[PDB]
């Protein structure tokens, strides 16, 4: 299972 | 040692086409068993191998979900840091994502990380507290500022002790046939003539899984470190691994050296000779 | 900015014999960027062949696999060609069954 989507940069 | 489930993404923004191009593998140990590509209409994560396919259409579903917003947040992200750098819209950037996590003898995570890569070089990591980050210059603090004031922390915190390591644990028993079980290296050595005539010594280790193995010469005791030729390991193409290490030798003298092979896939270190 | 050189190594996935149906497999790696061309050469025509997915290692460096069918003998020659930013002029190994 992927990390969920991240923060902005 | 120890198992781990790691993802790795790569973005590259094309100048041309407009867009960034975005791929993302998975592995466990040794072995991807997911991938991603958007270039391709439609695009899907796929599977790589056959235990991860007895996953339902749901998981498939909410991976490429997942994936696919995560590729344009990296599209953004190169846009970002495209900024922050100063540079032209010109050329072609690459952003890398690298994490995982390493499961200990316990079962639970033993190491957990997440490092990006700006153009190949370190932008900004995750500390082994998983509670703060390293930039690595003063762009990437721009970031880290950011990433502090959302508390971004915790939630690659909690993936990593969490969802991370549950799922790895989930696809050691479902590949538990193939990931779990080692695959020794089956070696022999071969002799060929060589320089000044001239005669090499070359020993093979060959379908071993997983990918670390130890392959060294020796006369008497004596290693032949200084003086013989070891390659990078390289796959197989079927998911299994090769190596050899090699050194000159005086015609006449060949049995006089050994070929000692070591690996987790052997009971104990292998004596391997020229017969 | 700092481009980093492909490694090539050129070899099958079973000892070669002459007449037995094998894998050429072409490995390059440590580079960066990303862009590159890996072409598996027949007596120095390009063969059909596929190429994994983009991957790196822990310093970043990409790596890829090329390969295909081939079935080796005494009169075939076999090599990898590699274009990348940092070759003045296409990198080309010739595939050895030995090394």
């Amino acid at each position: 299972n992927s990390d969920t989507v991240g923060w902005s940069w | 040692g120890p198992h781990s489930l790691s993802y790795f993404y790569t973005a590259v923004s094309r100048p041309d086409r407009g867009d960034s191009r975005f791929i993302a593998v998975g592995y466990v140990d040794d072995t991807q068993f997911v991938r991603f590509d958007n270039y391709a209409p439609n695009p899907r994560m796929e599977p790589r191998v056959p235990w991860i396919q007895q996953e339902g259409q749901e998981y498939w579903d909410r991976e490429t979900r997942n994936v696919k917003e995560t590729a344009q947040t990296y599209g953004v992200g190169l846009n970002t840091l495209r900024g922050y750098y100063n540079q032209s819209e010109a050329g072609s950037h690459t952003l890398q994502s690298m994490y995982g996590c390493y499961l200990g003898p316990d079962g639970l995570l033993l190491h957990g990380y997440r490092q990006d890569a700006y153009d190949g070089a370190d932008y900004i990591a995750l500390n082994e507290d998983l509670r703060s980050w390293t930039a690595a210059d003063m762009a990437a603090q721009i970031t880290k500022r950011k990433w502090e004031a959302a508390d971004e922390a915790e939630r690659r915190r909690s993936y990593l002790q969490g969802l991370c390591v549950e799922s790895l644990r989930r696809y050691l028993e479902m590949g538990k046939d193939t990931l779990q079980r080692a695959e020794p290296p089956k070696t022999h050595v071969t002799r060929h003539p060589s320089s000044d005539l001239g005669v090499t010594l070359r020993c093979w280790a060959l379908g071993f899984y997983p990918k670390e193995i130890s392959l060294t010469w020796q006369r008497e005791g004596q290693d032949q470190s200084q003086d013989m030729e070891l390659v990078e390991t390289r796959p197989s193409g079927d998911g299994t691994f090769q190596k050899w290490a090699a050194l000159v030798v005086p015609p006449g003298e060949e049995q006089s050296y050994t070929c000692h092979v070591q690996h987790e896939g052997l009971q104990e270190p292998l004596t391997l000779r020229w017969d | 900015f700092v481009a980093r050189p492909p490694k090539v190594q050129v070899y099958s996935r079973h000892p070669a014999e002459n007449g037995k149906p094998n894998y050429l497999n072409c490995y390059v790696s440590g580079f960066h960027p990303p862009q590159i061309e890996i072409d598996l050469l027949k007596n120095g025509e390009k063969m059909n062949a596929e190429q994994s997915d983009l991957s790196f290692s822990k310093d970043w460096s990409f790596y890829l696999l090329v390969h295909t069918e081939f079935t080796p003998n005494a009169v075939d020659q076999y090599s990898c060609r590699v274009k990348h930013v940092t070759l003045d002029k296409p990198k080309i190994v010739k595939w050895d069954r030995d090394h």
